[PDB]
RNA sequence: UGCUUGGACUACAUAUGGUUGAGGGUUGUA
RNA sequence: AACUCUAAGCGGUGGAUCACUCGGCUCAUGGGUCGAUGAAGAACGCAGCAAACUGUGCGUCAUCGUGUGAACUGCAGGACACAUGAACAUCGACAUUUUGAACGCAUAUCGCAGUCCAUGCUG
RNA sequence: UUAUAUACAACCUCAACUCAUAUGGGACUACCCCCUGAAUUUAAGCAUAUUAAUUAGGGGAGGAAAAGAAACUAACAAGGAUUUUCUUAGUAGCGGCGAGCGAAAAGAAAACAGUUCAGCACUAAGUCACUUUGUCUAUAUGGCAAAUGUGAGAUGCAGUGUA
RNA sequence: GCCCGUAUAACGUUAAUGAUUACUAGAUGAUGUUUCCAAAGAGUCGUGUUGCUUGAUAGUGCAGCACUAAGUGGGUGGUAAACUCCAUCUAAAACUAAAUAUAACCAUGAGACCGAUAGUAAACAAGUACCGUGAGGGAAAGUUGAAAAGAACUCUGAAUAG
RNA sequence: GGUAUGCGUAGAAGUGUUUGGCGUAAGCCUGCAUGGAGCUGCCAUUGGUACAGAUCUUGGUGGAUAGUAGCAAAUAAUCGAAUGAGAGCCUUGGAGGACUGAAGUGGAGAAGGGUUUCGUGUGAACAGUGGUUGAUCACGAGUUAGUCGGUCCUAAGUUCAAGGCGAAAGCGAAAAUUUUCAAGUAAAACAUAAUUU
């Protein structure tokens, strides 16, 4: 940490934004298909390295 | 839009036209020999075309 | 000549396989010396070629380029047929005067394999087994 | 030697992010992208990876102006002519 | 008129098993490679596993059209022409024959130049086969299978056939019945007059 | 059946019903005119509006009955009506939908656009009384 | 004048002119 | 009654059977469409309540004209600016951040420039 | 104009330009094109054969590509551009005369389209392209002349003429 | 015969068949006869010889090397070599729509195909979750009923519950 | 593909079975009980056709045990008050016992982590025991520079102008040869002067 640089700056963010659950009333669709999510991201059950 | 209108019409009547205002259309047929240019036959080419022409018979009995 | 790149010690699995030193090419020089004009030149074709002289340390030959897009080629149309889009780098393609001649080209039976199109595009055309509709 | 007392002494990252990639692949000491070809002028594909192939071809995304290309030669390539109302 | 069915011959083959095997006490059938992701092994590459291929499977090019004679082919046709009357057995394989008036019935030639084929089911109801088509509607229904996937939804009992010998609008007229399937003379093709 | 540019296969006759975009629904939520509404105009059928005034035949309940509509809800091919109800346990109710071609218009409105779509549909059934 | 804020610009290989040309290369007029 | 043996009922772990398939692969006729005017792939920024897939490019879940002719919808809220178009699809108009074949020198650095006008303050 | 003592005019090789004005590397690949050329395998082993003038092979194209108007056949009561299919034929020879390889004109079928270059004599550069100024219009890197404004062009342009 | 559709067809837009008019560009033959000139591709043919390669064998072509051509000549005629002829073509220059090839890309239908341990690696938020730093490896998971009408409210527990 | 005016929401396919029966036998026929939309018999053909097995592939599930194996290293925790549906803990705060001993189990820095840091709120998996707090979720905020630093300089070395070679890609390369391949320098005619590889 702490000596980052401006692409992991704004990478971290996009695997910083995309961490949160299923929009919180989206499973009322047609055809709901979405329980929780597919990329979800806890920080030791899953790295990041891309 | 008017933005636009107004450049090409003062764009009108010149060569060497803006590049953004260069009818954008292809690759394979812009840079390889317009075709009003691209027809342009030859001379022993066209007297081979001149007085022995296609007729439009029916060779029958 | 040209030798085989394999480094130090040569090639392995078969002894059909092992001499180096006198491999020769096959395509002549008249139509590598095409090659290195139409790509470091990424903006002309290529039209024929001629020798001039030989010593020992190089053969060396001209090329006659044209021009692609100068805006009087286009209206000069007894040497329009070479810039149609199908023309172009005549060099690898091989119909050039000797990459033409490179590949085996003529009729009939001193060349009668190069004959199912271009070379060895015959030994692809006679070994295409035809299982019928109706056999 | 290498059961688990090697692993605590592999830190330092050796493969960073490209430019036109996305894929860790750029080796920063010999500065060559893997999955590509970064100082290359050219994707390095090869024909003995079809699977991988799959994952960097012609379509797999954008496909931005060659969508509207094939739109446009559809309609024969119609440009500067706008419409008019249907009478 | 069959047509192809393939599996497409890579498939099962997106592969690299190449055998973690013998021995571990896990079996012999190559073993699909790195993982992490259920997919070590668990086995592609052999005919008896999850993935793996199908055992060697049609090849494109078979002997899928069958070829014939010339003189069978009209030895059929003559020996389906001479079970047109002798109209016993022609009432043992179906057609219901109780009204018709000759066998084997031959119609004047003016009725090739009917235009709608409601004035044309008038001529069978005049000919005492309409209450014979109405055996044909009792009969359509759905196929076996997997008919009811693959479109062939199903059919019934062809009925009357009706040689007409140069056309007018019948060919254009009679389609619409179920069952009429009509024909020129000198075609005179097999299955459409003898099925099955 | 006579031209091969029309398919009849399961999964195409129904590709192109379900996932049919959502403007040619429109064109397919259509109901049959009432009987006395086929002297005026001597056509067939007609789709149905979302501030119109259909009936139910063939449901639940056979239909004798007036009824507007709230909205049209075209992703779920359906089409509501202000007096077919039904609540939960709560005293909460809502429409239950019935499908277009179970329902019987007997008004439309008649705007300037609505009268066009009937003159369009006027001649071309009585064209084919020709023939 | 210098600051900050906009734009336009400013690859290389390269073809035919354009300009300025460099040459105990080759002459000519002196 | 403990327990163990055995049938069935019945509850229970389970997802096999059969059915159903907005999909797969095969079959065949059609057409020429690949960029120096910025392609292909990525990074991001996206919207009212939004992560994705899909859509886009500071005009950012859509876009001028066009066509057809009233809605999308879990909900709030705006519409009915149908009647001078809802919402679609078509699509010609205009747009196209960021990077490539990097067309500034150049990237584990949003870093270093250089020319010229414009536009603000020095003054 | 060269004791290496100056100008000017050409020429000849030859530069430099934020000149003008324009063309190109790249993506894909099934098909196609010139390339480079391996191996398990078969011979009951293997080394020439085979896998094969083959998978990576990558440089190139397109709606065609290459070929194509014979320095061919055949040897006959002759034929006659190129390509694909049926057959020639699993036959001719190549073969550790081992395994195994392997064509072909000729016969019939689709389609059919033949001709510019070079070079005597062809006998007033009669040539070609920019430029600017107008004609004529058009989303033309455009049609008519002109100043005959350049330069290209005799180290050869054009017309007629070609196995 | 409930609905679009599908059936012949009408509606409509774009081409596409140009009689004439104009402008621009050119042309008199073929025809037999003999007078005069009938000019023809130069390190390439071809031989030697090495090395891949061929159905090709005292050689198929394609190549590097040495050679180095003739003008009533040059190749070519599947056994080499002269030697006599004969026949048929004229090397090293250059272009052309077709009938041929199509797992691509784009819109299109089709059946003796599979029915979620099958079928493309995935019917769905499959080249995504995921591990290897890497090259890259790639799985799992479809099918409430006609309608969401999804179980109000009462009782019990602190609750999802019961 | 032919066929039986074939049965089918007045219950069709499989699933069970202490209903009944036919064959030598594989196999059907049949009753009841689920079940909710399609199915079989004769005769022509036929395809990826019947499984106990392959140290067989995949998915449940046993006995041992479904409570055995063992969760034993780092001195060692404790009464009372809370609150809590419920506390040996952790969750606290009150005491006060002993450890870590300043080449610490202490305070802040590097690589790597990537929202963990903080408040607020909490039910279930998560914390190989509990759970009222947690490096889990829910829900909110939170990282300010002219001086700290990347930025400039250059080090071993990437071989990265086109002299060169290679069939092309590109070259396990002290590219020192490459008109001027000079940075130029307030400059002077008449390649600005000796200068820069």
């Amino acid at each position: 940490a702490a000596h980052k640089s401006f692409r992991i700056k704004q990478k971290l963010a996009k695997k910083l934004k995309q961490n949160r659950s299923v929009p919180q009333w989206v499973r009322l669709r047609t055809g709901n298909t979405i329980r929780y999510n597919a990329k979800r991201r806890h920080w030791r059950r899953t790295k990041l390295k891309l | 839009q008017k933005q636009k209108e107004n450049l090409r019409k003062v764009f009108k009547n010149k060569k060497y036209k803006p590049l953004d205002l260069r009818k954008k259309k292809t690759r394979a047929i812009r840079k390889a020999l317009s075709p009003r240019d691209a027809n342009r036959k030859t001379l022993k080419e066209i007297r081979k075309r001149s007085v022995f022409p296609q007729r439009k018979f029916a060779v029958k009995a | 000549g040209r030798k085989r790149p394999v480094p130090k010690g040569c090639t392995y699995g078969k002894p059909k396989s092992h001499g180096v030193n006198q491999l020769k090419p096959y395509r002549g020089l008249q139509s590598i010396a095409e090659e290195r004009v139409g790509r470091r030149l990424g903006g002309l074709r290529v039209l024929n070629s001629y020798w001039i002289a030989q010593d020992a340390s190089y053969k060396y030959f001209e090329v006659i380029l044209i021009d692609t897009h100068h805006s009087a080629i286009r209206r000069d149309p007894k040497i329009n047929w070479i810039c149609k889009h199908v023309h172009k780098h005549r060099e690898l393609r091989g119909l050039t005067s000797a990459g033409k001649s490179s590949r085996g080209i003529g009729k009939g039976y001193r060349y009668s394999q190069t004959i199912g199109g271009s070379r060895r595009a015959a030994w692809k055309r006679k070994n295409r087994e035809h299982m019928h509709r109706k056999r | 030697t290498k059961g688990t007392t090697s692993f605590g002494k592999r830190h330092n990252k050796t493969h960073t992010i490209c430019r036109r990639c996305g894929n860790s692949s750029y080796h920063l000491q010999k500065s060559k992208c893997s999955q590509c070809g970064y100082p290359a002028a050219k994707t390095r594909s090869f024909n003995w990876s079809r699977k991988a192939k799959g994952r960097k071809a012609q379509g797999t995304g954008r496909m931005r102006y060659l969508k509207n290309l094939r739109r446009r030669f559809r309609n024969g390539l119609r440009e500067g002519g706008a419409a008019k109302k249907k009478t | 008129n069959r047509q192809a069915y393939a599996v497409s011959e890579l498939a099962g083959h997106q592969t690299s098993a190449e055998s973690w095997g013998t021995g571990r006490a896990v079996a012999r059938i190559p073993r699909v490679r790195g993982g992490g992701t259920h997919r070590s092994g668990q086995g592609a590459f052999g005919n008896m596993c999850r993935g793996g291929r199908m055992f060697a499977p049609t090849k494109t090019f078979r002997r899928w059209h069958r070829k014939v004679n010339v003189n069978q082919r009209r030895y059929a046709l003559v020996s389906a022409i001479a079970a047109s009357g002798v109209p016993a057995l022609v009432q043992s394989k179906g057609h219901v024959i109780d009204g018709v008036s000759e066998f084997p019935l031959v119609v004047s030639d003016e009725v090739q130049k009917v235009q709608k084929t409601k004035q044309a089911v008038i001529f069978l109801r005049r000919l005492k086969i309409w209450a014979d088509i109405q055996k044909v509607y009792k009969s359509q229904r759905f196929r076996a299978g997997r008919g009811t996937m693959r479109d062939r939804r199903r059919i019934a009992r062809r009925g009357p056939l009706v040689v007409y010998d140069k056309d007018e609008g019948l060919r254009k007229a009679f389609r619409n019945i179920p069952g009429i399937e009509t024909i020129n003379v000198d075609k005179l093709n097999l299955l459409k007059l003898a099925p099955g | 059946k006579q031209n091969p540019f029309v398919s009849s296969s399961r999964r195409k006759n129904r590709k192109r019903h379900f996932q049919a975009p959502s403007h040619i629904r429109r064109r397919l939520m259509s109901a049959p005119l009432s009987k006395e509404l086929r002297q005026k105009y001597n056509v067939r059928s007609m789709p149905i509006r979302r501030d119109d005034e259909v009936q139910v035949i063939r449901g639940h309940f056979k239909g004798n009955q007036v009824g507007k509509v709230v909205q049209a809800y075209r992703k779920k091919f359906v089409v509501y009506v202000e007096k077919i109800q039904r609540e939960n346990a709560n005293g909460t109710n809502v429409y239950v939908g019935i499908h277009p071609s179970k329902v019987l218009i007997v008004k439309l409105k008649l705007d300037k656009d609505r009268k066009a779509i009937l003159e369009r549909r006027g001649k071309g059934r009585l064209a084919a009384l020709g023939k």
